[PDB]
């Protein structure tokens, strides 16, 4: 399966996932792909914020599905 | 010459040499570290402003779920020096300014790039998880180029930096 992820800044990138994948597991695919640690990461689908432990089919995220990452990095 | 801690050589060449340009520990830090990389003259209303304009002028992309307060909310709320800017003032500041900005993590040894490419103009600042500085190359240089050879000795010489500045504990983290 592969989804899409957006960035505020203009990036759209492809992952490689599955249905019973956690965020988690997303997460640390965007880390390994973009170099981005997890705990900075926040992923956004259909106006919701996406939980750590819930999986890719809990939130009807599919084939072409685009998902949105906002980073913290508040000091 | 023997490096100070905040230091760093940058390539073999021997001339080079990267450092941590501390700034003023207040609320407002990351437009501080910001405005020295670009400016070099310190503004931090400027800057808050322009993220507050934007939010404000582009409702549809900084959505309320992206921004993880009211669209009208945040606007105001960034406006204050005791708020903190982060990946979100960021992000708008580099597209703004039509320079990319590349956070220097600390914590995690990583870099994390904003706008890379979209602009091949960069500024580095140094995040030590609660706290941004800037990093200037022979305390004068603060926009680099990613198209350049040095570049990538200038990057190299960032992450040894931040890989010495956390292994004698100035990283801190929160998460």
């Amino acid at each position: 399966m592969q989804i899409f992820v957006k960035t505020l800044t203009g990036k759209t990138i492809t992952l490689e996932v599955e249905p019973s994948d956690t965020i988690e597991n997303v997460k640390a695919k965007i880390q390994d792909k973009e170099g981005i640690p997890p705990d900075q990461q926040r992923l956004i689908f259909a106006g919701k914020q996406l939980e750590d432990g819930r999986t890719l089919s809990d939130y009807n995220i599919q084939k072409e599905s685009t998902l949105h990452l906002v980073l913290r990095l508040r000091g | 010459r023997v490096l100070k801690s905040t230091e760093m050589s940058i390539g073999g060449s021997g001339e080079n040499v990267l450092s941590v340009h501390p700034v003023l520990d207040d609320n407002s830090c990351l437009f501080h570290a910001i405005a020295y990389g670009i400016f070099k003259q310190d503004s931090v209303r400027d800057l808050r402003e322009m993220v507050s304009k934007e939010v404000l002028n582009n409702p549809v992309k900084f959505n309320d779920a992206i921004l993880d307060k009211p669209n009208k909310d945040y606007a105001q709320w960034i406006l204050k020096m005791e708020s903190w800017g982060g990946a979100i003032e960021i992000g708008i500041i580099s597209d703004a300014l039509a320079v990319a900005i590349y956070v220097v993590d600390i914590d995690a040894v990583k870099i994390e790039k904003f706008n890379e490419d979209k602009f091949d103009n960069y500024i580095l600042i140094l995040f030590n998880g609660i706290h941004y500085d800037s990093l200037t190359m022979n305390e004068f240089k603060t926009v680099f180029n990613k198209n350049q050879p040095e570049s990538d000795d200038v990057l190299t010489a960032a992450l040894q930096l931040a890989s010495n500045l956390k292994q004698t504990g100035y990283s801190f983290n929160t998460h």
